[PDB]
């Protein structure tokens, strides 16, 4: 088979969905290691990896599987699917209002328009599987763009994007153009930008022509442009991560509630601002001798500092945590994990009623935790929350928040659980108060499909 | 027209 | 006639309302001085002034201006009067639903229970002026409630307010209990807080019998509580000010900006956090050892404290600066600054409108109507002149009230808020032309914000 | 003292306030008689009155009070004071933005502008009393505008407007034009026209001159315009009332309620539509001859006139009701009224306590209404809640609606107390079911402002 | 074959839509004819027809079907899936929270708990072929539920329901005891019911045991309720449909315009009220003998009578009619129709795009998809034609879809819509030029709303 | 501009 | 419990 | 019942 079913292959045999995670990415980049990668590059310098195999992504995503999906799902333009024109310097979008059915898909790609499919794992099987691997290793959502250019065109301007890019070519040839940020401000760029023109681009860094099963990585802010010519087409899948997952956000979110608690556990906080600062103070006074106004702009620097002490750092990484639970794919499961968890279970329907019910865990039943990214213990207002994205949807948003709450006589096996993967732990050595806890928990995460079992249960 | 979308517009 | 009604006649012969400012603060503490109170005392410790003076706020507020209020105006319960009573260690209140008619009031009061009515100033005149005055040496908004108890009673229960209070013993005698705060995070509260009982006090730091005239300070987060007895009521008034004014208030403003410029200023803060930060970083990895919790920790203190330099300052300031604008009390003219303003021009009706047509001269002088009435902030990509002269008594009543400035006007505009209160001839103005000196000056004198050294004449 | 100190004088020496309000209308529209004016003019016709004496309406508003307004009150331009100029066939309006400043108005008026301003009842009191009490008797709410025109000039383009007006000259003198309505839509028209031309007037049905103490009453949807000239001022006060209490604004309260009630009341409104009424019943199939369409329009003609017999009008009637108690403007009272009322109850405040305490209503005490359009009983939901006007503010809806509930224990005795004005009824004679009833309303009523007792209350 | 998918492989083989929806509604409850159905039982007595034949309705739905869809679907709780029980007396209601998992669901099953899956429709394609063509000849939305009850129990409490029932027994036998209205308020009742007890109920009008193929119907306001006895399960599937199509509301849609059309074209509606018509009207005024009280009501009477005349019926017709294709399921297309439909434009693609390019011509001969997809209302001052090709399975889930259309084509676009289904050539559209009825026609063609009689070719 | 304002503008 | 959802609702 | 009330909220 092709490397990619694989390597796909590979993940099924592997227990850790850590190392499943791992695995997945060190496939993704071959030959380079992982390891130089994110120490050297990542969000450094642009990477070119000439795989020099064709059959590289054989079985992820190709012009007959989006041929298929524009005909048998509900692609909608503008939504999902936009058609794209770049001539004479100038960007287009010839976007028709309504389903992108494969007539009108179609003529605008004779018409020399770009394709551009947002989020094609809400479709295909494999692209959301490969997505819902890889953004484990990332920490971060991992979403992905197909683009679909006709020969001889362009239908993008050269722009920069909000996040970092690992572009896939999967069919035919494609001229790429990359640049380094042009100044400081650009680079990891926080917003995407404008389009731009070619008046407004120094040299490429970086100018190539890529070939099926290459990889083509480059941080956020680096403005890049792609091209056909030669007459063939091009058909690629970029996929995206770290957006808006930087110290600034993170200091975003901290701030509020560090000068909250300041406040609250620090008198300095609480005292009054100067009667009369409005006098020196304030942009009529900028250009300004008074002292008084050097002694009240090294007081604040001085708070400032001081407000590190006061940050609530674990509970903003539980709330990104959280967000992060949201925003995640739900995950695809192994043979055997389906098979030891209540998915797996082998109660149905056969003849006229339901066969091999009953199924109960015991003291005995030893457990772990599903996977190793699907949960997430959050404490809000005095309440815990194991928040869960086994009920999420391919669809990113589709549905809101999931979480069960846990009481503070379960919270500290729950805290075991998540830490002991992939490792199993025995239901009677759950660290609780009684029997009726250790099986309360263990059924209850169970049922969820938030747990797997040593051994398939049975009556 | 935009680029691209890490999450799919409104 | 009484010290109030010599010391307001004062005021209206002082020339600054800076001045005239710090002259009634001088007055309301006296003998104490200012700069003695203000360095030692403000925020720090309850101060009490025995004035040795019964006729001392003579012309302030009496109970029969209450009388006449709840009479004559539609004093609403609930909303601007309270009624509360305290009895066996419990705060009660008996509000009925409604306007507040003298017939219900007095019959509470004579039931026992205290009467505390909210923000006179928005019907009394004596009051607002009295306030507007101070606000502007206090750089704060200065409120003000009324209260009243009967006879052998106390209407509240022992508590602290989060702001500096100054109590006004109006007439009768009252039994104060001041206490300094119990516990650190009591000290300068940053809330009021709830009714307490005898037992969550210790012993008072000050308690005394106040007399018409004293005066009685204590910072806020100072639990207090007062009681009538000998068979003799109370009126006081309580001045109040400083309700979040504290530098956190004001680090809660600038801070989601620093992070906001650093972020655009400064690759380290765009940099991506780590791809396994959530491995370590939460309240389950609390205890974990592991080096790269302690150098996240490290690296978000290096963070915070580099958000100074980001900081701006500047701009809060003037946000808090237009708040404060919104927040105030409309200015109190005195007779020289209203003969000189837009409010005075003899322009009446007597068949036809009679002195009319007066206008501004390039020789015209001209100065700010006052100091604390106006200010210029820049919000988004034009200037804008916030004003207090259209505000109602009324907190909040009117919308924030301003004027766009041209930037052939902003150096001006600047100069006029900064020479006061030195008279500027409007042909001397750093605009460009002719024209937009006497445009500006026109526009700001027909806003009732400037005056001139001459009465207008056609 | 003036006409209007006279009647206003004599106002206050009689006891209903309908024979009061009765009696003010009498005044306003004389010699005419109210009831040949209400049978034969009202809505049908224009109507001019020639006072021949200048004094009618001294004491009710002037140019100085309006002087003296702008200064003390807080005018503010858009909101309560309007200039306006009508030049060349064009209408302009030149407000300032801000506080309304004798300067800056009076300025404007030089410049030609004219000066209206509205609800001069929200400061006059005389105004206030005069359309308080004129409310009444019009059983809808009495507005009105201050007009104050310069020498030579018009300040308004010809235009009608959406309520029935009453222009009383108050000083100079006016050459007015009112023309019949055009059309048979601007019969009684319900919103206000646009800005009309000469070119659009026909001929005037009535041109004249008015003088001081003159009264003209038009109809909505009669156009008028006004102009000075020969070197003289004018300055007029139009009171206007019956905006939108129309039929139609009643039975756009009824039919939602009727076709709700028709419905659970009866099961040929709850029977299902025709499956293929859509395929002769829409606009594309208006030109149609098939005779299904007949018979569905005769079926909804058919319904509809049955809705008559479901019509809720009592319900409604008591919305309205509630809605101009809302809308009134607070009662002025006589001397007696007040001197018996809880307003003017002795107890005040004197030497160093209250005097006079202890004022209890007893068993014997005769009451009555304090007047008898300050309140209305309302049923809501099971429930009974007396509105009143008492706690009203004379700036329009400045409070929001008031009302005390009642128990079904005293609805009894609260209906007998509105129907019995102003006849007095003794507490103890009231129909309820105990004493601790009777003194119970009776109480809260007179507490409330809204009862008076036949003698002052002592201890 | 089964009868099911004989009438479906005949559906196919039918050129109208409306044919085939009157086909299938004719096979639904066979032998019985559809016009005695509707002209003496809809809305008006319960029916239950005993096909004599368990493979009736074979292929529809089974319990199987509903084992893959809780395994391979995302159907939840609460709002896919309900589990009831009846014991005692007593409904209750016991969904988890989450996720519908086979291992749960049968767990509540054995638990003798009966399950109910709301709009399989939006699971299972033919279920929704068979609502979306009975959808056309209802006039309204056609909905439906699948019950699922374990034998020996009663899952769900005596009600009746707000929609005409149509019960399909798919498997097992059920006990059912159906009751005519109890009061005249109940008949064609307008809002569901709460559950009911024994005593609530008198004797049923029709009771009797249902086997696979049976159909049960029954009108709103029926009180009806059904156990499983024997040791046997029962599933059913019950399609529903009129949900609020009732003349009331109609009128409640029509009155408000009514007298706002009235008001405007009629003095008499605009005539003021009586200025004292509160004096006798009211409450508390109901019985005076007020002879202008009668009079007051006499004149309301004449008033509404009026208000038929100005009735605006056509535009809520209209109004209705947009809501129905909003509510409409999206079309189950004929093979014939999805070859001459855009939908089946053999344009693939095999490095490069095959058969591209066909266009429309003034030869085509034309005419609508089907005749239950599109409707044309005005709102406003412009046309607009509404469709559902674009809508989900799931209920509301797309928002209304629509395409404005020009006064130059109102006429053609008018004649497609009641020329269905005879074929029209193009160059033949009542439009002024050529380009307009090439515009229209490809417009349409494109939208996936137009077939053309033969095949399009380039 | 405007004519009669029987309630008065916001 | 709820009965026959003809709209499924929550 | 409320303590000092610096700005009048009900
Ligand atoms: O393919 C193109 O023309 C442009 N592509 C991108 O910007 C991308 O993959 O991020
Ligand atoms: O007077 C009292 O009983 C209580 N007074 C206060 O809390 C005050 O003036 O701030
Ligand atoms: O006085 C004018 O010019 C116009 N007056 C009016 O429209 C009026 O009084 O209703
Ligand atoms: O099957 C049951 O117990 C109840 N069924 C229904 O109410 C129905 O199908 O509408
Ligand atoms: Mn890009
Ligand atoms: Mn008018
Ligand atoms: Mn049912
Ligand atoms: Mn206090």
């Amino acid at each position: 088979m092709s490397p990619l079913r694989r390597v796909l292959a590979e993940l099924n045999r592997i227990p850790s969905s850590r190392r499943r995670a791992a695995r997945l990415f060190e496939w993704l980049i071959a030959p380079m290691p992982p390891d130089h990668f994110y120490r050297r590059l990542w969000e450094r310098e642009a990477v070119l990896v000439r795989r020099q195999d064709h059959t590289y992504y054989q079985g992820l995503f190709s012009t007959a599987d989006l041929d298929s999906m524009l005909r048998n799902e509900e692609v909608q333009f503008g939504q999902h699917l936009d058609a794209a024109r770049y001539i004479n310097g100038r960007r287009e979008t010839l976007n028709p209002p309504g389903r992108a059915l494969p007539a009108a898909a179609w003529s605008l790609y004779q018409a020399g328009c770009s394709l551009r499919l947002c989020s094609p794992q809400a479709f295909s099987t494999t692209v959301w599987q490969f997505l819902a691997v890889l953004q484990e290793q990332f920490g971060s959502m991992a979403g992905s763009n197909v683009y679909l250019t006709p020969p001889n065109s362009q239908g993008f301007a050269p722009h920069y994007d909000d996040i970092e890019a690992f572009v896939l070519q999967l069919e035919g040839r494609k001229l790429w153009r990359v640049y380094r940020p042009r100044a400081p401000t650009e680079e990891l760029a926080l917003t995407s930008s404008p389009n731009f023109s070619q008046d407004d681009l120094g040299e490429p860094v970086l100018q190539t022509v890529l070939e099926p099963g290459d990889l083509l990585y480059f941080p956020r802010g680096f403005i890049h442009q792609a091209e056909c010519q030669d007459g063939v087409h091009s058909l690629h899948l970029t996929l995206s991560t770290y957006q808006r997952n930087t110290w600034g956000d993170f200091l975003e979110a901290i701030l509020p509630l560090a000068v909250q608690a300041a406040m609250e556990e620090n008198v300095e906080f609480r005292r009054g601002l100067p009667r009369d600062f409005m006098d020196y103070m304030g942009a009529q006074h900028s250009d300004s001798k008074d002292p008084r106004r050097t002694a009240f702009m090294e007081k604040v620097r001085v708070l400032v500092a001081r407000l590190g002490h006061f940050a609530p750092v674990d509970a903003v990484a539980d709330q990104r945590a959280k967000d992060f639970i949201h925003d995640s794919l739900p995950p695809v499961l192994t043979d055997r994990e389906r098979a030891l968890s209540v998915y797996g279970l082998p109660i149905r329907w056969e003849a006229g009623e339901p066969v091999n019910v009953g199924a109960q865990l015991t003291t005995e039943t030893e457990v772990h935790m599903l996977q190793d990214g699907i949960a997430r213990l959050v404490g809000e207002g005095g309440h815990l929350f194991l928040y869960y994205t086994v009920e999420n949807s391919r669809v990113y948003h589709l549905e809101e928040p999931k979480c069960l709450e846990i009481y503070p006589q379960q919270a500290d096996a729950m805290e075991l659980l998540l830490g002991s993967y992939p490792e199993f732990v025995r239901v009677g050595d759950l660290p609780c108060d009684s029997v009726e806890d250790q099986l309360s928990l263990a059924t209850t995460l169970y049922d969820k499909g938030l747990l797997l079992t040593k051994m398939p249960l049975a009556l | 027209g935009g680029n691209h979308q890490h999450i799919c517009k409104p």
